[PDB]
């Protein structure tokens, strides 16, 4: 029914290493070199990657900045509403982005925000030179 | 199976059916009614058993009537004719019996048998004992043929046939009661011993050999699913085969390591696009820090867009710290991921060069066992006499296989020293001319009614011939003995004054270092009494071997046997002797084999009777002169002493049909 388990003989693998006398040792040798042109290729990219190890050289430790660490809050200071319009002009919509640079706002807050204040510090204006960056 | 159908086993027959040539002898019974067919079957069965149970005397109708039972014993016109029929085809009262009823008074025909082998001579004892006289021809100053047995002092050993493959079916098992054989069973463990002399190990043995059982398997599959049986028009070999099949093995262990670094290499392309995206982050990241540091110089209280920028690039920031952290937990797990490929790789080679030298050691064994190159065996058909395998195990004669031929050999008209030369079969009757082999001028003149060829195929086969018909075979026959195989193989028969082997391993066998000679003393025989051990040339080394002289064999060989058993443990040996069978020119080779381009049923062109035509033009039709039986004329048991011995059996039925006529067919 089918090749003892193991054994491997398809069809048109055999009409292959019979077409001539040495096709035999063609498809052979196509292969042995197929192996050492991809094992050659890796030692190649092998030394490549282990360059840019030596880059990444001691992680990027010296240029973290402390954690942020601080509480939420309800009302806007004349500070904070300065703060949120500019994040505006710079980040668009990443309600995310504009939380954490005004700091003590949460990404609801400041969609709220962008409502309410709408009005008064034309938020249309402000998204649409953002949009034409 | 046992009991009435341990008999029709034990006879190569169902138990439960009737044969092809029952329906010839019987068309009466087997086209009437399903309820006399087992009577018939019945009774067959039962004679069969009440023969097989006592095969020391002869079984007459009498006796046999006698011992069966009613309902069965009622037709006696029937017992007749069944009893008839197995004593005719040599089912029943074969080989050597005590005799009830007397040798007919005087004797009708006369039938020429060319050859004493196993073959012949079976024939001849039928005939005989059908009341016929017969004369056999033998070129040698001996019987037996094939079944030769050096015998000296108290050296015994065959040079001919040595094995008998298992007691259930063979008709050698009746034998065996009959003469007096020591059967010894063959211990069937075989330790291997590499060229330098050291046993293989336990490990490797195994599996090599189910790698060899599993490449045959394999060759079977491309012939019977692929159709792989021509290739572009010449018929695929078995060893063509097997090549093709070692060949896709390696094919594939080389794909399989392919795809394994090729799964490496698009791992490490994944590595290194991940290298650069995280160079250029930290490249930001330190840019960045930078122009933080600058603004956050600009000293509280600052206006706000220097406030913003201060908190604006301390998100910025890290921001892409989060990112760049992430990038190093990915850049981890991929390169873990290559500890595991780099850890457990495919296989490195389909098979190691001393592998592929153990697998050649298998190899040769089934060169052996076929007489030949695997590259002359047919891929379609080399193994179709499989389905006919005796059960039991194998066994050797002890006291040497000549007993068998010299004891059927009693009793018969024997010419020895007679070299036939010419057959002459014609409408009235067939004339042999033989020479003395001693001295080859002196002529000789048989004239018979039928002759009975039993010339080896190797014999058949010579050029220019051997023997002469007159007229020729038809091209049907001539074509069927240029098509067949007539293989080789030698022994060598080392002779001590004492053991120094394995007493209790039967067989061992040495590993030669090339395919090439792989067939070379490959494999060791400890058989008999006294301190013999005997080697077998196989494969095409067999057939190179045989021009190459006794010592320098010897000497290869007492090598090879320091080589295991350490250097001064091995005496010269007293004794030696070297088998040359393609040279023999009563033999011309060992025995036949289906080769490539062949197929089964020329053996059953080769077991044809010839008919010559008239003498007068238009007077009848004739009998058939010239009749044919050995080894090579029996589709379903080829190249075997068991298999010679029926064919003779069978002949001598067809014979005695033609000349004394069949009652027992109406
Ligand atoms: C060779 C051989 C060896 C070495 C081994 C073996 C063998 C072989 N095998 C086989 C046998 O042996 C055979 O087959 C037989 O024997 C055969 O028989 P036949 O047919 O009968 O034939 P022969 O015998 O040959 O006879 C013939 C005769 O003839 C004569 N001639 C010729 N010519 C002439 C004459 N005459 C007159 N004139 C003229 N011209 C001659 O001389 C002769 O005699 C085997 N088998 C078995 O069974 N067993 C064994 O063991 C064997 N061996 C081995 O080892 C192996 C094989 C086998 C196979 C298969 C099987 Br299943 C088993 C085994």
């Amino acid at each position: 029914r089918k090749p003892p388990k193991g054994m491997f003989l398809s069809q048109e693998d055999v009409e292959a290493v019979s077409a001539n006398a040495t096709a035999a040792t063609t498809v052979l040798r196509q292969l042995d070199m197929e192996l050492v042109s991809v094992k050659r290729q890796i030692q190649n990219i092998k030394q490549t990657n282990s360059a840019l190890k030596e880059k990444l050289d001691g992680g990027i430790e010296p240029y973290r900045l402390p954690e942020v660490i601080q509480k939420c809050n309800a009302r806007w200071t004349t500070e904070e509403q300065l703060l949120a319009v500019q994040a505006i002009r710079k980040y668009g919509r990443d309600f995310q982005a504009i939380s954490d640079v005004i700091g003590n706002k949460s990404v609801v807050q400041v969609k709220n925000f962008f409502v309410n204040y709408r009005r008064r510090f034309n938020i249309d204006e402000v998204l649409q030179e953002w949009e034409a960056e | 199976p046992s009991g009435v159908e341990g008999a029709a086993f034990q006879s190569r027959l169902p138990h439960d059916r009737m044969t092809s040539q029952e329906a010839a002898c019987f068309p009466d019974i087997i086209s009437g009614p399903q309820q006399t067919q087992k009577v018939f079957l019945f009774i067959r069965n039962r004679t069969l058993q009440l023969w097989l149970d006592n095969p020391k005397i002869q079984l007459t109708f009498e006796a046999t009537l006698q011992q069966l039972e009613a309902p069965y014993n009622s037709d006696t016109v029937l017992v007749h004719r069944v009893h008839s029929y197995l004593e005719r085809h040599g089912l029943i009262n074969f080989g050597i019996y005590k005799r009830i009823k007397p040798l007919p008074t005087k004797k009708t025909g006369k039938v020429i048998i060319i050859g004493s082998g196993v073959s012949g001579l079976a024939a001849a004892r039928q005939l005989q004992s059908f009341g016929m006289d017969v004369t056999l021809l033998e070129a040698r100053d001996r019987v037996g043929g094939r079944v030769a047995t050096f015998r000296k002092g108290n050296y015994v050993a065959d040079l001919g046939a040595m094995v008998v493959t298992g007691l259930g079916g063979n008709p050698m098992a009746v034998v065996s009661k009959q003469v007096n054989m020591e059967l010894a069973k063959i211990k069937q463990k075989c330790p291997l011993y590499e060229a330098n002399g050291q046993a293989v190990p336990k490990e490797k043995d195994e599996m090599v050999e189910q790698e060899f059982n599993r490449l045959l398997e394999a060759t079977s599959y491309l012939s019977h699913q692929l159709d792989f049986n021509v290739l572009n028009n010449k018929p695929v070999s078995l060893g063509q085969a097997l090549e093709v099949v070692i060949q896709l093995q390696e094919k594939h262990v080389k794909d399989e390591q392919i795809e394994h670094w090729k799964k490496i290499v698009k791992t490490q392309e994944e590595l290194k696009e991940l290298l650069n995206k995280m160079v250029n982050l930290k490249e930001k990241i330190k840019e960045l820090h930078q122009q933080y540091k600058e603004a956050s110089e600009v000293k509280p209280p600052r206006d706000i867009t220097a406030e913003f920028l201060v908190k604006s690039k301390h998100r910025d920031l890290t921001a892409l710290c989060k990112e760049y952290d992430e990038l190093a937990e990915t850049q981890g797990k991929l390169e873990e991921k290559l500890q595991e490929l780099e850890a457990n790789p495919p296989s490195d080679v389909y098979l190691s060069s001393r592998d592929r030298q153990i697998l050649d050691w298998h190899f040769a064994n089934l060169e052996f066992a076929n007489a030949t190159p695997l590259s002359t065996l047919s891929l379609k058909h080399w193994d179709q006499d499989d389905d006919f395998e005796f059960t039991g195990s194998h066994l050797t004669v002890r006291n040497g296989y000549s007993c068998v031929p010299v004891a059927l050999a009693e009793g018969l008209d024997i010419k020895l020293n007679t070299a036939v030369r010419q057959v002459r079969y014609t409408a009235s009757g067939c004339e042999v001319i033989a020479v003395n082999t001693r001295s080859t001028s002196q002529t000789f003149i048989y004239k018979c009614d039928a002759v009975l060829c039993t010339l080896p195929l190797g014999v058949l086969k010579q050029q220019p011939p051997a023997v002469q018909f007159v007229p020729p075979l038809p091209e049907w026959k001539t074509s069927a003995v240029q098509r067949m195989g007539f293989g080789n193989l030698n022994k060598v028969v080392l002779c001590f004054d004492r053991v120094f082997w394995d007493p209790s391993v039967n067989l061992f066998g040495h590993v030669g270092s090339t395919t090439a000679s792989r067939g070379e003393l490959f494999l060791f025989w400890n058989l008999y009494k006294a301190p013999i051990l005997l080697a077998l040339v196989a494969g095409e080394a067999a057939g190179i071997m045989e021009n190459i002289s006794d010592d320098v064999i010897v000497g290869r060989c007492l090598a090879i046997l320091k080589g295991i058993f350490g250097s001064s443990a091995v005496p010269q040996p007293k004794e030696t002797v070297v088998s040359r069978w393609r040279a023999d020119p009563w033999a011309r080779g060992s025995y036949s084999y289906v080769a490539a381009g062949s197929s089964g049923n020329d053996y059953d062109l080769m077991a044809q009777p010839i008919t010559p035509g008239p003498s007068i033009p238009g007077a009848p039709q004739p009998i058939p002169r010239l009749f044919f039986a050995g080894e090579h004329t029996i589709r379903n048991y080829p190249a075997t002493v068991h298999g010679a011995l029926l064919s003779g059996l069978r002949e001598a039925g067809r014979i005695a049909d033609q000349f004394l006529g069949a009652m027992y067919t109406l």
